[PDB]
C-alpha cells in the first residue's frame, strides 16, 4: 500500500537517448549530464559481461546524487543482476576478520541462476514394519535397508521403497496413517499433521536465483539430514572464516561444470562501497589484488570528502581518502554542482511523485532558501509545510507556511553561527 | 555455449617465454619488455622447478606501473601443473579468529607438499547383473552371479556378499558404468549416455597422488571435512606438529616411500606489515622445511607497521640482508604501444594506429593502467558508434570524461572539505 | 629420498678437540672461537644436569651467523636433550593467552624418558573357542597366530578382545599387537577366496614373513608438556558421535595448582619406582627484544623457578625501544631487569680473509667446486656489501654454470650475476629519490 | 635419578629461620643479612600464622638486588606443607578470554582454605568369586563378604574378575582398579577419621555442573557475582555456626607490581575492603614508574590511594663482606670447593657487578674445572671464564659502534 517515501524509490532509468545523448529532464533526472553520460559507458560494461575487476570511483561535493545514480544504475540493469550496497564501516566485525567480509562481497555481488530438476513423491502413506535392529556381522535376519511404503493418490496407489536413512529421519517426526507426506530425491521431511491430485511419481523444474555467497555459507554447514548436523544445524556458528581454496577453486571448479553442460548460468554483480574514505588500509591493500583478480565483478565506490588521512597512518594525508597506489586503479568520475534553477525544479519534481500541490511561489522561496543553505533543508521542508496546510485547512501550500515551517526550524549554518558563543 | 569465464587483469598473459640461453624475447607469452627481470624471473623460476634447493627468498622491487605483478603471475602460469602454489595477501594474515603467526606458518604450510605413490586395484567398464539375490525362503549367502563387458573383452564372476549392500544402495542398471575400488567406496558413471563400452576386462590403475601438508589438520582434528572446507578453530597444538608430524614425515621419507615437494609462497603489498610477521619469516626460512617464497613491494621507503622508524623499501635491514632485490625499470615508449597492441588482440578490439599513437602519448604522460582502462571503455563508445574500429575521437571523449588522478588533482580547488 | 641440503647441513656441531681448545676453522665453522668455548660451557651446563633455571644471551650484529651455532648448540647435545625453538612472533595467540603458551613452552623443553620392551604379536588370527566358562561372561581368550617362520598360541583379556570386537574381525586374519594392546586391525588380510568370487574387496595381501613374536628395545622420551596436555583434557575420540563434532578444542589455560601438582606427583612417583629418567629441555628464543613488556616481567619469574630448564636469548638489534612503554628506551631491546643475571655472549663480524673461507665450505657443502678466480671476485663481492648476499649468490652461479654447459664457476659469470641481483645496499641507494 | 625439582637461584634455601626473640640469625637456611627484613617478614608472617584479621597488604622497597623474591620464597617455604600459597607475576592475571577482575577475583579466593572433618570408613581388597558371596583377600588377613541380590546386577554389567583390587566405601562409593599384584595393603574392615583440606574451589564446583573438566584448568570465565557472596558466604557462615568446618587464612604474593592496570589498583580497595581476603605480599623494584594507560608519576608505580593501604619494609644493599658468606653458602650448592684465593677475586667482580653474575661465574666456572681435570677450582679458570662471559656494564662499552642501531 504505502511505500514509506524513501526519497529514493521514484526512479526508471539513467534516461539516455538511444544514441547515447543524455536528455536534460527524463526520468525525473535532471542534471549530471556527464556523470550519465559517464555511467551510460558502465552499464554496457556490467551488461557485456566480456570484463570484470574495474573499479569506478564517484566524487563530488555532499548531494549530487550519486547513491540516486548509482541505484538508477542497479534500477536500469533490472533484477536479475544482484546489486548489493555497502559501507566502509559494514566490513568491521568481531566475528569475522576484516579482510574475509571484503573478500565475501565478490561472492554475494555475483549471481547464479541454476535450474534444478526434482521428483516429488506425495500421497496417503501406508507403512509395514520399521527396521529392526542387527547383530554385529553373523548376517542376522536380513530384511535391512529396505522401506516398504505405499502412496495413496486420487490417480492411483503405488507401492515404493525407500532407505533406511530416510526412514530413521522420519522416526523423528510424528508419522500416523493416512496423512500427506511430500517425498523428494533431496531427503528433506515435509508432514503435514491432522491430515493429493497427480500422479504419485512427479517431476519439475525448479529455476532459482541464487548468489555464490549463498552457496558458499550453504556449502560449509550443510542441511542437516545427519543428526550431528541437525543439532549444528539447532546451534548456529557465529561467523566462519572459508579457505580459499574452497571459497574459490573448488567452488569455481564445480561451477564449471555446471556451465559446459548449459543447465546453470552465472551472471556478473554489483559491488557499491559507499564512504569509502572512512575504509581500513587493510581493506585498500587486499582490495588491490582484489581488482587485479579475474572474477572479481565490477566495484563502484563514492568519495564524500576531497582529501583526508589515510586510516591507521595518522600522518600520510591522500585525496579522496584512498591511496594513490589504489586511486590509480579506479576511474574517477567528476560531479557537477547544481544550479539553483534545476534545484528550483527538481523541488516540484519531487514534490509530484510526493503527492503534494505547491504553488509556484512556494517553490521559488523553496529554491531560495535552497540556494541560500542547502538543497536538503528544502527537501526536508516539504513535509511540515503541507502537514500544517491540512492543520489550517488550506488545499495548497503557501508562503506563509514555508515561511513558518522554516522559522520554527533552525538552519545549519545559522545553529553553526549560535555554535561556539563559549556558554555553558 | 560460452564458459562465461571473465578475463582480469594479468589473465591477458599465459605461461612465460624463456630459452634455453636465458635470451629474453621481445613478446614472449605475452611478456612484452623487462629484459632483465625476465631473465632473473627464469634464473629463480628453474631453480624453483629444479627443487634441490629449499628455503631461499627473492624479493621483487619496481615503482607502480611498471608490470612488477604480472611477472610473478607468469611465473606460476609457467610453474606447471600439480605443483603446489600458494598466494597470499600482506593483510590477509590478519585475523582475531587466529593469530598472525599461526596464519603465516599456515601459509608455510599450505606451500610445501609431499608425494605419495600408491597402487590401487580398479575395475573399469559395463555392469550386467540379474539378481535373484532378493526373495529368499532363508537366510543365505545369495551370492547371485555377475556378467561384464568391456571392449578388450569380458569377463563373468559372481558378486560379493559384502559389496551387495553398496550394490542396492547405488543405482545398477542394465548396461550401467560402474568402478569398485579395493577401498570399498561408491564410483559410479553414467551408463545411459554411452551406452545411447570403455577399459579393459583386467586392469589395475595405479595413481600418484599429491598429499598435501594438510595432513597435519586430519591427524589434529577429529573430521578432516570441517577444517579443510572452512577455518574453524585455531592451528594445532605446539610442539605435536614437530613431533608426530616430523616424527611420521621422517618416516615417509630416506624410505623411499614417498618424496617431499617444496612449493612457492606469493605475498602481496609486503610494504604494510607488523613487525612480528618479519621477524618470522627470518627464522620460518631458516627452518628445515620451507618453502622457496618470492614478496612483490611497490612502494619506496616506506615505515614499517607497529613503529616509528622508517625503514629502507618498506622493510627492515633485517629481513633485506635475507633475500635479494630483483629491481624492475619503467616501460619504454616503444614497448607500451605493444602492450597496447597485445591489449587488443586480447580483448579483441581493433583501434586505428593514430589511437595507438596518441594513447601512446597518453601512457608517456599518465600511467598504462589509465590507458588500459581508457580503451575498455573505448571499445563500448565504438560499439555505440556501430562502426568495427575505434576511432580517436572516441577514446578522445572517453579521456574526456574519464579524468585520470593527475587530471582530476587541478580539480580539488573547490575545497568542498578538508 | 633426498635431503635436498635443507637450510645449512654444513653445520655438524662445535666438535672441539677434547683439551678444551677451539680451533680456527672446525665442523665447517670459523671463527667465533669466544663464542665457540662460551657455546662450549653451556653444553657442559646441560650435559651436567646441576642446574635448571639457567639462561644464555647471544649479543651480536645481524649477519654474524648465530643462530647456526645455536644449531651447533643443539647437534652437540644430540637427540636425547629435548631442542625446540621458540620465535618471539608466536607468543602472541587469540585463543591460548601469552603468558599460557610461554608456560607451555617451559613445559615443552623438559621431557621424560621411558625406557619399554615392545612385545609385536602379528599374524593370521585364528580364534579357539575359549574354554573357561560357567554369571558367564568371557574371561579368558585363547587366539592362535601362524606365519610362515611358525605357529604361536596367545592367551588374552576379555578387555582387549573386546578391544578387538569394536572393529570387524574374522577367523584367518593377520593382525598387529603390540605391548601397548593397541593392535591395528585389518578384515580378511590373508589371502583367500572360499566363495568363489573376488569381489570380497577388503583387502588382499599374501602372508606376511618373520616371526610372530617380535621383541624390540625402544625408549621414547615425551614431553611434559604432552602430558600436561593430554592429562587435563579428557582426550577421547570416535567413542561417541556427538562428542566429536561438539568439541572444537578451544586449548584454554591450564590451572596451576591441580595440574602442574598432579603432573608432578605422578613423574616423582614414576621416576623413583625406576621406571622413567627425567632429562632436561634446552629454549632457544629468537627476537626476544620483540617480545612485550609483560613477557619479560612473566619472563624472569618464570625462569627464576626451580622446575624451569635452561633457556637461550638472542639479541639481533641494539639500543632500541620497548615493546609496549613508547617511551623509555633500553640497550639490545630488553630492560635493565631481565639484561641481567642473562649470561651475555660475545659475537663479532668476521674479517673480510674469512669470506673466500665461509664460501668455500659452503661451495663445498653444495657439491659444486668453484675455480679461485670466482672465489676471489664472489669473496670481494661479499665482503664489499654483506656475506649473505654472496653465500645466496652462490647458487645462481652454478646454475648458470650450467646451463652454460661449464663444468665449474668463472668471474664472468659471477660478476655477470651479480648485476642482475642487486643488494639491499644499492637498492637502497636507487630508492630515497622519491620518484614514482 | 634426578628429581623434578633441582637447583636453582631461590632453590637453595628451605625454611625461614627464626628465633623465640624474633632475632635473625647471621646464617640461618642459607639467608645472611636484612636483619630489619628478615625481623619484619618474621612478624608479618606471625600474622599470617595467627589469622585473627584479613585484608592486610604488605609492600617491600629497596633497590634491585636485595632478595626481594628470596624473602617471599623464604616465607613460603616456612609457612609449612598442605596449606594453600599463591604467588602469581603481575603478567599472569592478563587473559584474553577472561576479565581483568576474575584473575585477581580467583587469585584472591584460591588462597584461603577450608577444614573439613569427615569420617568415612573404607574397605578395600583383592576379590575372589565364590558360586552370591566374594572372598575378599589381602596380605594381611582375608575374609569373607557376602552380597544380595542388590549389587549383582550391578557387577554383571561391569567388569570384575577375580584378582582385581577394588575399592568401596561406606559413602557407597565403588572404584575399579588394576590388581598391580603380578603387574593390597593395611586391613579390609577399617574405620578411617581423615581431615580433607579443601580450597575455595567450592565455588567453582557449586557454579559449574561439574568439577573434574574445571579442576584440570581455569576453563570457564568470571562466576556470577552474587554467587561467590550470598551462597558461597552463606553456606561457609553457617559452616562457621555450626563448628564443621574452619577456614585457615592463606599467602597471596605478586611481583612487579610497579606495572599494572589502574583498573586493578582500583579493584583493590574492595578486595581489601571485603570481609575474607588473604594478606598481601607486594614486591617492587623501580621507585617511580608511570602506570600503563595513564600519564602519572607516583611512587612505586601506584596510586596514591592504594599508597596507604600498604605496610612497606625497606632494604638495605648487602655490604662486600656479607658478599663472600652468601657465596661460600651457594659453594654448599654444586658440591664444588673453592680455594681462598677465588673468593677475592669473585667478590671483587661481584662488587662492581650485579650479584648474580658472581652467582653464575663459580658455576661457570667449575665447567672448565672439569674440563682441566682438577679437583678444585682456580684463579685463572674464574679470570677466563670473566674472557668468556661480560656483565652488562661491560658490554655496554663495546656497543658504542653503533653500526646498525634499527632507528
Ligand atoms: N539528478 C537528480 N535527479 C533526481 N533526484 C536527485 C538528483 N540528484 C540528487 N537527487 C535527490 O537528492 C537526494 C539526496 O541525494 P544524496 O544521496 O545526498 O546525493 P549524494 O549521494 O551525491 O550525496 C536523493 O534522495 C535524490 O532523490
Ligand atoms: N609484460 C606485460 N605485457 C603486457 N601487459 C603487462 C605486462 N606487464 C604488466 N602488464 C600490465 O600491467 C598491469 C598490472 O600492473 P602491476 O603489475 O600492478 O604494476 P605495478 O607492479 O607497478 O603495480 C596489468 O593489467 C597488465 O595488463
Ligand atoms: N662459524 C661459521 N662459519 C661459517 N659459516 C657460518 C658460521 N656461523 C654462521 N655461519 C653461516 O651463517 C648462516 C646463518 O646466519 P644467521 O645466524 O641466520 O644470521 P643472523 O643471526 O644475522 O640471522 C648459515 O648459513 C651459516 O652458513
Ligand atoms: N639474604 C640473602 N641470603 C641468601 N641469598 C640471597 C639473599 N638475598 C638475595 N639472595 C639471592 O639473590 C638472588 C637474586 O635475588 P633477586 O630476585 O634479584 O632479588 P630482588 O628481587 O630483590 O632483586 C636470589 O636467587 C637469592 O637466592
Amino acid at each position: 500500500k504505502t511505500q514509506r517515501i524513501a526519497s529514493h524509490s521514484h526512479v526508471k532509468g539513467l534516461g539516455l537517448d538511444e544514441s547515447g545523448l543524455a536528455k536534460q529532464a527524463a526520468s525525473g533526472l535532471v542534471g549530471q549530464e556527464n556523470a550519465r553520460e559517464a555511467c551510460g559507458v558502465i552499464v554496457e560494461l556490467i551488461k557485456s559481461k566480456k570484463m570484470a575487476g574495474r573499479a569506478v570511483l564517484l566524487a563530488g561535493p555532499p548531494g549530487t546524487g550519486k547513491t540516486a545514480l548509482a541505484l538508477a544504475i542497479a534500477q536500469e540493469l533490472g533484477s536479475k543482476v544482484p546489486f548489493c550496497p555497502m559501507v566502509g564501516s559494514e566490513v568491521y566485525s568481531t566475528e569475522i576478520k576484516k579482510t574475509e567480509v571484503l573478500m565475501e562481497n565478490f561472492r554475494r555481488a555475483i549471481g547464479l541462476r541454476i535450474k534444478e530438476t526434482k521428483e516429488v513423491y506425495e500421497g496417503e502413506v501406508t507403512e509395514l514394519t520399521p527396521c529392526e535392529t542387527e547383530n554385529p556381522m553373523g548376517g542376522y535376519g536380513k530384511t535391512i535397508s529396505h522401506v516398504i511404503i505405499g502412496l495413496k493418490t486420487a490417480k492411483g496407489t503405488k507401492q515404493l521403497k525407500l532407505d533406511p536413512s530416510i526412514f530413521e529421519s522420519l522416526q523423528k517426526e510424528r508419522v500416523e496413517a493416512g496423512d500427506v507426506i511430500y517425498i523428494e530425491a533431496n531427503s528433506g521431511a515435509v508432514k503435514r499433521q491432522g491430515r493429493p491430485k497427480g500422479d504419485v511419481h512427479k517431476k519439475k523444474e525448479i529455476i532459482q536465483d541464487v548468489t555464490l555467497h549463498d552457496l558458499d555459507v550453504a556449502n560449509a554447514r550443510p542441511q542437516g539430514g545427519q543428526d550431528i548436523l541437525s543439532m549444528m544445524g539447532q546451534l548456529m556458528k557465529p561467523k566462519k572464516t572459508e579457505i580459499t581454496d574452497k571459497l574459490r577453486g573448488e567452488i569455481n571448479k564445480v561451477v564449471n561444470k555446471y556451465i559446459d553442460q548449459g543447465i546453470a548460468e552465472l551472471v556478473p554483480g554489483v559491488l557499491f562501497v559507499d564512504e569509502v574514505h572512512m575504509l581500513d588500509i587493510e581493506c585498500f591493500t587486499y582490495l588491490h589484488r582484489a581488482l587485479e583478480s579475474s572474477i572479481a565483478p565490477i566495484v563502484i565506490f563514492a568519495s564524500n570528502r576531497g582529501n583526508c588521512v589515510i586510516r591507521g597512518t595518522e600522518d600520510i594525508t591522500s585525496p579522496h581518502g584512498i591511496p594513490l597506489d589504489l586511486l590509480d586503479r579506479v576511474m574517477i568520475i567528476r560531479t557537477m554542482l547544481y544550479t539553483p534553477q534545476e534545484m528550483k525544479q527538481i523541488i516540484k519534481i519531487r514534490a509530484q511523485t510526493e503527492g503534494i500541490n505547491i504553488s509556484e511561489e512556494a517553490l521559488n522561496h523553496l529554491g531560495e532558501i535552497g540556494t541560500k543553505t542547502t538543497l536538503r533543508y528544502s527537501v526536508q521542508l516539504l513535509t511540515p509545510a503541507n502537514l500544517l496546510a491540512k492543520i489550517n485547512g488550506k488545499d495548497s501550500i503557501e508562503k506563509e507556511h514555508v515561511e513558518e515551517i522554516s522559522e520554527l526550524f533552525y538552519d545549519a549554518k545559522s545553529s553553526a553561527k549560535i555554535l561556539a558563543d563559549q556558554q555553558d | 555455449v560460452t564458459r562465461i569465464e571473465r578475463i582480469g587483469a594479468h589473465s591477458h598473459i599465459r605461461g612465460l617465454g624463456l630459452d634455453d640461453a636465458l635470451e629474453p624475447r621481445q613478446a614472449s607469452q605475452g611478456m612484452v619488455g623487462q629484459l632483465a627481470a625476465r631473465r632473473a624471473a627464469g634464473v629463480v623460476l628453474e631453480m624453483i622447478r629444479e627443487g634441490k634447493i629449499a628455503g631461499r627468498a627473492v624479493l621483487i622491487a619496481g615503482q607502480p606501473g611498471t608490470g612488477k605483478t604480472a611477472i610473478a603471475m607468469g611465473m606460476a602460469q609457467a610453474l606447471g601443473p600439480d605443483t603446489p602454489f600458494t598466494a597470499i595477501a600482506g593483510s590477509e594474515i590478519f585475523s582475531l579468529e587466529m593469530s598472525k603467526t599461526e596464519a603465516l606458518t599456515q601459509a608455510f604450510r599450505r606451500s610445501i607438499g609431499v608425494r605419495i605413490k600408491e597402487e590401487t586395484e580398479i575395475i573399469e567398464g559395463e555392469v550386467v547383473e540379474i539378481q535373484i539375490d532378493r526373495p529368499a525362503t532363508g537366510t543365505g549367502s545369495k551370492v547371485g552371479k555377475l556378467t561384464l563387458k568391456t571392449t578388450e573383452m569380458e569377463t563373468i564372476y559372481d558378486l560379493g556378499t559384502k559389496m551387495i549392500e553398496s550394490l542396492t544402495k547405488d543405482k545398477v542398471q542394465a548396461g550401467d558404468v560402474i568402478t569398485i575400488d579395493k577401498a570399498t567406496g561408491k564410483i559410479s558413471k553414467l551408463g545411459r549416455s554411452f551406452t545411447r563400452p570403455d577399459g579393459e576386462l583386467q586392469k589395475r590403475k595405479e595413481v600418484v597422488h599429491t598429499v598435501s601438508l594438510h595432513e597435519i589438520d586430519v591427524i589434529n582434528s577429529r573430521t578432516q571435512g570441517f577444517l579443510a572446507l572452512f577455518s574453524g578453530d585455531t592451528g594445532e597444538i605446539k610442539s605435536e606438529v614437530r613431533e608426530q608430524i616430523n616424527a611420521k614425515v621422517a618416516e615417509w621419507r630416506e624410505e623411499g616411500k614417498a618424496e617431499i615437494i617444496p612449493g612457492v609462497l606469493f605475498i602481496d603489498e609486503v610494504h604494510m606489515l607488523d613487525i612480528e610477521s618479519f621477524s618470522f619469516l627470518n627464522r620460518a626460512l631458516e627452518s628445515d622445511m620451507a618453502p622457496v617464497l618470492i614478496m612483490a613491494t611497490n612502494r619506496g621507503i616506506t615505515r614499517i607497521r607497529g613503529t616509528s622508524y622508517q625503514s629502507p623499501h618498506g622493510i627492515p635491514i633485517d629481513l633485506l640482508d635475507r633475500l635479494l632485490i630483483v629491481s624492475t625499470t619503467p616501460y619504454s615508449e616503444k614497448d607500451t604501444k605493444q602492450i597496447l597492441r597485445i591489449r587488443c588482440e586480447e580483448e579483441d578490439v581493433e583501434m586505428s594506429e593514430d589511437a595507438y599513437t596518441v594513447l601512446t602519448r597518453i601512457g608517456l604522460e599518465t600511467s598504462l593502467r589509465y590507458a588500459i582502462q581508457l580503451i575498455t571503455a573505448a571499445s563500448l563508445v565504438c560499439r555505440k558508434r556501430k562502426g568495427t574500429e575505434v576511432q580517436v575521437d572516441d577514446i578522445k571523449r572517453v579521456y574526456s570524461l574519464f579524468l585520470d588522478e593527475s587530471r582530476s588533482t587541478q580539480y580539488m580547488k573547490e575545497y568542498q572539505d578538508a
